[PDB]
């Protein structure tokens, strides 16, 4: 599918908050504290509920949202957690992860507290609701769970990224575990098929806190519209002979190289820590071991396929 | 994105101050435009989008904050005639083309 | 000396905020978030300045102030710090630890960042200002410091308690480091003799956050008026024969015993409280930096095991094709 | 208005206050021990001493709307209580002082 | 006050030991290893008790003692500790920090292990003993402690310096924490007023090591006799006209300048000195606990790479056999 | 080969030092400090030389020595290092790693300081000498090195173990890296063939320190005599019917189990740290990953062999 | 390793004190011998060697330390007639056999 | 015996002492500046002040056998030097005091 960036349903730093103290094109309410770097949807205080919801409604047949967030806790047990909603109307208040109940849409819940006593939490649960089913907070919505994966997203050394994609009546939740600073290191967590959501709806995020307290920070929320490769009209003869791009690109690369060169000697023209650097090196080593093992798995799968092709003869 | 909004020297000149300090009031129209494209891409992706342009035209330099409808209208008018690949992003190919 | 508790210059939990979300007898400004349990004067966000000051001026010759606070940060180095002021005017906004510069009073600064580069932070710095000296932020105020002591008050399992006592023109700052849950385990930090402060002044406490981020929570702020043992008038013949005091004391003790006995069988008759011990809420920063690393191993192990079975199957089925063909 | 007898002797408020922890409502209590329950339930710090902050919390309260008292007014009631009950000038109120008035 | 250096109760480098391997004017006993740079009073071995005491008794009304020492251990928790004594008799062997119990004097104990289980260690404890009180080792001496302060003196990039000053019946202990290489950056730790000590006593310093192991090195021990500014007799007319002092001072300064200038071109004329900066000698314990972990990864990487090439060859040659047969 | 334990040429804790202050059957001199747990051959002081040498001479055709030692340094650069000697006479003093020069035998040098300036150190170097060649300290004996391996043995979390085996005119040095507490996790470091050493010689250890200072502790030194499987006479009919061993073994196992049971309830009859336990868990995880990778390598080598057997047909 | 050196009760009785305290003065000759074999194997390998036996017969319980030649002679006489597999170690099979 | 003139004016000892760091032997120096070299080379702490410990190190010395002085004897010479040269009763010896005798 082809991706189109949508600014109207997106917030991002480092200029997240405008001069008047609000995030553009989004409505926040409750205990959410918007800052330049991030939005603290629920601070580490007792009984905090917050939510940031979009102002205008979105008409997207297929969409994709990339959410970067951190959940930071002092202890090993946290409450309550974060939630990402595609609804029909902004709740902006309520007991379901800081947002209203009886929502008409889809809600991805990053539950951190195990109210069912089954050791499944922390979990990422996909729950859809037409508007007549109450969310079961006392058992983490296990009976109403369309899909669930058991991944940890608390106190990670790097911010946790999540890609939620709705493309041709199926919803896929992919999770970056947060052990690497790469922004394209997603891993499969859950998926559901034949998912029905309204074409008109509001994108939003929310967080709730119970007795135990976490900081629920959201750094970015990028909403992308996905269009099918065949349904999109090409509208040709609009690139303007295609030659000016090739005349401009190398000049701009040369100028950015010379700007980097200027910054190189102006950094020292007029003027990391030990242990932290060692921790970064340790995490890079773990990531390199992971990449090597994955590459070995891919090579062995190629080995698999080739042996089977020989087997067929 | 009018021509005079980007072809003014004092704004960019006080903007690049702090890291690079080369006062030179003989910049070509494609030079200060390039600087404008360089500094406003905060993510470092060499690409401009709706949020970056919205923070560019509002900025922090008194005057009342602009209306949300007016900002949406002007940024939609900018993205309608400047974006050619319909990617939601603005590149210097499209930026210098229009 | 003799201590009298002063409610009009104090706040404490677990009902710190009223129904309208304001602290009684106190005015808060900046990025302070007053909750029921505590007041988060500066949350762990970039460029946050907050302060909570008294509404009414306090005219005390001698006084004692007990502050319970937590400074919690993710990293080992924190920013910016906390400050407790006895000033002349209010200090709601400013650049000096979230409070205004050029104050006429005394400010005890809990500094967590070493701007001077002398490796003497975190520290408790006593600075007196008549109203004409600017606070030197870039040198941690070491040039105009009346006294200092080098203690750490960040990332402790128990809240850090501090006593600031002005008595006979001597300001004594004593610090409980918060390693133990004892509320009376104070240790001497600093003192300033012949300290001059205004007779009437506003109490307050402020917090600022710089490039690094810490949460600066305040759980209690207890103010006591101190009177000399000789200057206090006794005013006798007011105890009303002292006999009903002894007739009520044992009744009160028996009521406590009866209530405790009743709670003893009603805490376990219907056990539904989850509970939260202090062991499950505290973890050292470096230990955390180890635990994640351990978690970073638990992923890799999985990618071995799957890979293992893959090699195993390229064993098994191959043998079959080996067995069948030969 | 202040620390009146009927405000402390209200059995319904005491019974609805001890719910959750004390699960035994009995409508025969004498006007003596409900004062003990009031004193114990309004001392949050566990030090068996009522100060101005705890008394202000009791007087202002939240019971489920009702308008809140002014800060000057609440200061007036708290200062009137302290000036007429705190015999030892300690700031805190013992049980003997509470039973005196 | 006025300070006079006393050589007979002092030792320092870089020639601390004589040709026969003994410290001048000092007697060492136990497991002490006197070297040229320092004295290792207790090495990092299990059950080591050592002490170095003065040979001649010192009769000072007021005195000041500066001790430079390092306590270096592998783990975060150390054992047992150090002690500086001004006693009546020598304390060569015993159970109290490597020194004998029931001493008639004053002992400043640097305790690194918390036997009482109160999380108040490491600490500097001032204990005075007339000769009838046993040291309570299992409770860290908190019952009979005259004063205490909570400082950390282990695993520092620079040696820890301590000043013990007895002046007008007041014993003041000030501590330089050793984060900076400044030799005059002391901070107040504790004081005891109306302290009673014998008029003549032996100086000494001892160290003990328990279950955990630390090295207790002492680089210097400087003793000063303190005289009151009014009680010291000036004895004038002894400067011999003071003119040759000024005639020699500029000559000495010129000699220093000439020697420095000569060393400036002879340090680089034949550069052969390897050098050893302080950055290459200091590393935090936890950082070490990280670095080894990083090294633990560098092994595993190798076992991947070899394994990688093995799979690669079971690619390559197989293709040949695939290519040849089909 | 068959192994025989030799107590006369061995020292070991936890009773290493006798009542009179000396190690049995061994002679120590210099700055070596013998303790109950270990022998500190060279403490962390400037210009320290120590050595512990055996009293009686050993007549072993083939032998094997297992040495457990730690080298602990405050900084990242250390000097001078440890040495294990099989000589003809005890030097007990000298400038070659705390022992004499012109030794008649074989010396394994654990050099930690790079005097040659080639970044090869720390290294384990095997140097033999008839008694006429001086050890080249200024370049770590690179010209006279019979074999060398580049392994790090400083500041390891666990004591470093080393097996030196001389069996049928070849000397093999195997090194445990010290990342695991296992005593049988040796790895190949170096070997030499046609090595000639005198049949009469003294076993010894030594350590030296320069400007930079390390603690050189030796925890154990187990000397084993290796005999060929064919040259050893069986001398049968000496097991005494072999039945009493089977009658005694299960009874002794039952009694040691019941003694463990008694100790179990007497441990709690009358009565590790966080972070240290986490470090132990991290090192155990690294060891388990290493073991899994080695097992995968062995399985792939089996795969190799089997494919080649099929290839032969 | 004489019979009376191992068949005495007070030494082992004061030896097991601290961890296991069961005073029982009716021990069989194979019981206190077993305890003697158990405690003197410090390495936990369920096996006795020359060093462990040498520390056993010297011990820390005054009397002058024994001669090195005498200790070598007595331990060699012990190992000569007790060890059967010529392993350099002493097991309870060999220990109870002789 | 003590801090005699010939002990400080010995050019050979000064020249063999400055070797390694000062690589310039010249046998024409006046009896003035070799005292400066002695004072600078025997002040190890760099504080330009000679105390009893540094003087004892200089007097006892190691030059490559020779028997060492007794502790009472060394105390006698050091105390005789301090009693006759330390004019300000500081314990330390300045260069002016050294040049006085
Ligand atoms: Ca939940
Ligand atoms: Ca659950
Ligand atoms: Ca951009
Ligand atoms: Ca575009
Ligand atoms: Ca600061
Ligand atoms: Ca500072
Ligand atoms: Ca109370
Ligand atoms: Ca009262
Ligand atoms: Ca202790
Ligand atoms: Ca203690
Ligand atoms: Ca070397
Ligand atoms: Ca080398
Ligand atoms: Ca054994
Ligand atoms: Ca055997
Ligand atoms: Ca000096
Ligand atoms: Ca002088
Ligand atoms: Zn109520
Ligand atoms: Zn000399």
């Amino acid at each position: 599918p082809h991706r189109r960036f949508e600014y109207k349903y997106s917030f991002k730093g480092p200029h997240l908050v405008q001069s008047d103290g609000t995030v553009p094109f989004w409505a926040h309410a409750g205990n959410a504290i918007p800052s330049s770097d991030q939005i603290r949807v629920a601070p580490s205080l007792k009984s905090q509920r917050g939510s940031v919801w979009t102002k205008t409604k979105a008409a997207f047949e297929n969409w994709e949202v990339e959410v970067t967030f951190r959940v930071t806790g002092r202890g090993r047990i946290g409450a309550d957690g974060l939630a990402i909603w595609y609804a029909e109307n902004q709740g902006l208040e309520g007991p379901v992860f800081g947002s209203a109940d009886l929502w008409n849409g889809v809600g991805i819940f990053f539950d951190s507290f195990d109210n069912d006593g089954k050791k499944n939490n922390p979990a990422i649960v996909i729950i859809g609701n037409n508007g007549q089913i109450h969310y079961d907070h006392q058992n983490d919505g296990a009976s109403q769970a369309l899909a669930s994966c058991q991944r940890d997203f608390r106190n990670k050394p790097y911010p946790v990224r999540a890609k939620i994609t709705y493309y041709q009546n199926t919803l896929t939740v992919m999770i970056n575990n947060g052990f690497t600073p790469d922004k394209n290191d997603y891993e499969f967590c859950a998926k559901v098929e034949n998912m029905i959501i309204p074409a008109q709806g509001h994108f939003g995020i929310s967080a709730a806190t119970g007795g135990l307290a976490d900081d629920h920070d959201v750094l970015s929320f990028l909403t992308f519209q996905l269009t099918e490769p065949g349904k999109e009209p090409p509208t040709p003869d609009k690139e303007i002979s295609e030659k000016e791009k090739e005349k401009y690109q190398e000049e701009f690369e040369h100028f950015q190289q010379e700007l980097d060169k200027k910054k190189e000697e102006f950094q020292k023209g007029h003027p990391e820590s030990v242990g932290d650097r060692e921790l970064r090196q340790v995490f890079e080593g773990q990531n390199r071991i992971h990449l090597e093992i994955k590459q070995l798995n891919r090579q062995l799968d190629m080995i698999l396929d080739e042996q089977r092709r020989y087997v067929s003869s | 994105l009018d021509k005079n909004t980007v072809h003014d020297q004092e704004h960019i000149m006080e903007h690049l101050e702090g890291v690079i300090n080369k006062p030179e009031a003989e910049m070509s129209p494609q030079e200060l435009q390039l600087h404008y494209f360089k500094m406003h891409d905060y993510d470092g992706n060499n690409l401009l989008d709706g949020l970056e342009l919205s923070t560019a035209i509002t900025h922090v330099h008194q005057a009342p904050l602009m209306s949300e409808d007016e900002l949406i209208n002007i940024i939609d008018g900018v993205l309608r005639d400047d974006d050619k690949n319909n990617d939601g992003y603005i590149d210097y190919a499209e930026f210098a083309k229009s």
